[PDB]
């Protein structure tokens, strides 16, 4: 369409000037369209709202730090909290916005088994965000939605792909972090990440091989923290 | 730190 | 008095979030209380629209490289112009805030000549920062005003200031760079820097003891710039 | 790489 290329450009503009929420913006509108989105249109995509999200995870986690420093009856702690508290509905926000696009337009429309791990894979991460920052019955049904998602896409991944494809890879390196950070199971997130080294490395030659190399450098250095 | 996938 | 002791607070939350916009909205909130700003609540302000007007500044710069490499006849150049003038808007929107709290609070109730000094530099600053993106009679205009504001800090420092201050040793650092990046005179902006530089060196022995980290670093930047600007 | 203030 006139405008879809219009707005991809814009897109691409947004993401070389780093402002992130213009490029959602931009790419967001492109997906209402309807139409099953380019491996290139789908990165523009998940570009945009990694950064996005990514700038309120990081204010999240100082600013709570920051709070659980403070002391109980000091004054000056309520304002700590509320700005928490405003951190955390933004962040809210982003991730249901992204979970939307997922589910009514991503998700339903991928014809590609690799294009369906990939969006299954971003279901995960934007629960997990939200799983990082909830608490209580909202916290377990986070929790929950993360791992179904993760888990189909693991289980579609293992039937489908390659284990030197990078989007498996890559699934494996966040659903092991899921293990690790969210479920606290170390042990689990391990083996994870380890049995996804194994059988990558073990087919070197049948490979973007950067990028296979890039992700299985990620996972061994989770492994060597997670093991230390 | 953990690194997920962003850390790309 | 109790809302701003609030709002300092969430200026220096938001700084360490690094949500500069939030802690540059809490700033020009105290700067509208009227009273004069501590040193530290002028820092505050100076370092939340440094980063709120340098993020525009870099993505203009962005945009404005890639205009300028495409062709005068392509299609997307009138969207990447639309984009430009967008990312303007809001730069000068920012520029203008600033520019209107340094004459209506800032400069106007500055008691001292160091105050005078900081606010006029920071004139300076932003009108440079609305000439970086200026054409026609409004750039003559802006970069007029940008060199009144810091010829009239560069007197005032060089009668009233001690020479190896970091604010004298910025002020410095940033008219150089306003005769080099604005008025493209290379060599004058070569000897502002090495005399402030030369000036700050023969003065160390009166440096403000609790100044050695920031005059050092730059003192550091002026050599930096000199270093470069004398090679190619 | 020419620097000002900001550069600090």
């Amino acid at each position: 369409q006139g405008e879809k290329t219009e707005l991809i450009q814009k897109a691409k503009l947004a993401e070389q000037a780093e402002r992130y929420d213009d490029m959602a913006t931009c790419m967001k509108a492109v997906t209402e369209q309807g139409a099953e989105l380019s491996n290139e249109e789908r990165n523009l995509l998940s570009v945009a709202y990694k950064n996005v999200v990514g700038g309120r995870r990081s204010a999240w986690r100082v600013i709570s730090s920051i709070e659980q420093k403070t002391d109980t009856s000091d004054k000056k702690l309520q304002l700590i909290k509320d700005y928490r508290e405003k951190v955390e509905s933004e962040l809210r926000s982003i991730c249901t916005t992204v979970l939307e696009l997922l589910d009514k337009y991503l998700i339903a429309n991928a014809t590609n088994p690799e294009s369906k791990v990939f969006y299954l894979k971003m279901k995960g991460d934007y629960f997990r965000y939200l799983a990082e920052v909830a608490c209580g019955d909202d916290r377990k049904q986070t929790i929950d939605n993360s791992q179904g998602a993760y888990q189909e896409a693991f289980d579609i991944s293992k039937k489908e792909m390659q284990p030197t494809h990078p989007i498996r890879l890559g699934l494996a390196l966040n659903f092991s972090v899921f293990y690790y950070e969210i479920l606290n199971n170390p042990e689990l997130a391990c083996t994870l990440a380890k049995t996804a080294f194994d059988e990558a490395i073990a087919e070197l030659d049948t490979l973007s091989y950067k990028d296979s190399t890039l992700i299985m450098q990620l996972l061994r250095d989770n492994l060597t923290l997670w093991t230390s | 730190r953990s690194m997920s996938e962003t850390g790309t």
